[PDB]
């Protein structure tokens, strides 16, 4: 998955 | 959404101003030393590098690796800023979160190289928020691989800067760079391509009001976008080389996941 292989990035994406 | 086109340009622009510490109009006065009697410190050889490093963080290996790590710092800061910037593009946060990430994954460096042009001229570039200026020739004089990373970016920037875009142009450009319908692994293409269409539509109108004489400025910009894609793919492969055959070349985790399986 992506949301997993892009942790930090993902966290930035949500507020 | 057909409604929010009318102020779309204005909207994207002030997201750009809000979210990016350094911009073209700021870099240009600095690079033209007209607001100041006190120019940026010039890093043009190993000694002047060492001088600047004395400012410290306010590790420590070979010169190239030191330069290398510091660039990642600026890169991380910009990716972050771009992240916020994209959230501000109408309909971006309304996208599948796995799409919000692939858009950023493939788009950050294209947009970064595009924005880099602002802090560059044919002899070098502003660093450390405009307080420093590292020369092109010095960077080129670096060793084996490291002297190969910045040079192609100067090459792109010199041609991109000849277009004489302003920040209101550049903001829209970056927005279009980001909302690209043909990136790998995108879930609902259609929505995105619709986003693309609207941004390109206000871009073109903007170019025509803003640069009435440059009739094909927009097609020129389209080619820049293609050029940036190629540039980023190449850069991605150099960074991989260095990641393989360079022990002390650590990559910041945020950037680790960006390059991780890109090109
Ligand atoms: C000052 O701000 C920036 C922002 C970006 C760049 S860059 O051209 O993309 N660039 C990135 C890296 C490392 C990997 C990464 O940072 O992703 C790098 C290493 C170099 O070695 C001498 C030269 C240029 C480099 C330069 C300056």
């Amino acid at each position: 998955s992506l949301t997993e292989r892009h942790k930090i990035l993902h966290r930035l994406l949500q507020e | 959404e057909t409604a929010d086109l009318k102020s779309l340009a204005k909207r994207i622009y002030e997201a750009y101003l809000k979210n990016f510490n350094m911009n073209k109009v700021k870099a240009r006065v600095i690079l033209s030393g007209k607001a100041s009697n006190n120019p940026p410190f010039v890093i043009h050889d190993m000694e002047t590098l060492c001088m600047a490093e004395k400012t410290l963080v306010a590790q420590n290996k070979e010169a190239e690796v030191r330069i290398f790590h510091c660039c990642q710092c600026t890169s991380v800061e910009t990716v972050t800023e771009l992240t916020e910037f994209a959230k501000a593009i109408p309909g971006f946060a309304n996208l599948d979160l796995n799409d919000q990430v692939t858009l950023l994954k493939y788009g950050v460096y294209e947009a970064i190289f595009a924005m880099l042009s602002s802090v560059m001229n044919k002899d070098g570039m502003l660093v450390a928020y405009g307080n420093g200026f590292i020369t092109r020739e010095f960077l080129k004089s670096l060793r084996k691989p490291f002297c190969d990373i910045m040079e192609p970016k100067f090459d792109f920037a010199m041609k991109f800067n000849a277009l004489e875009l302003d920040d209101s142009d550049i903001s829209l450009f970056v927005a279009a760079i980001i909302c690209c319908g043909d990136r790998p692994g995108l879930l609902n293409v259609g929505h995105i391509e619709k986003m693309q269409e609207g941004i390109v539509h206000v871009l073109r109108l903007h170019l025509q009001s803003n640069h009435p004489d440059d009739i094909f400025l927009f097609p020129k910009l389209l080619q820049k976008m293609a050029d940036l894609r190629q540039l980023v793919t190449e850069h991605a492969q150099l960074v991989q080389i260095i990641k393989k055959t360079e022990s002390d070349a650590a990559l910041h985790p945020l950037l680790q996941e960006i390059y991780r399986d890109m090109y």
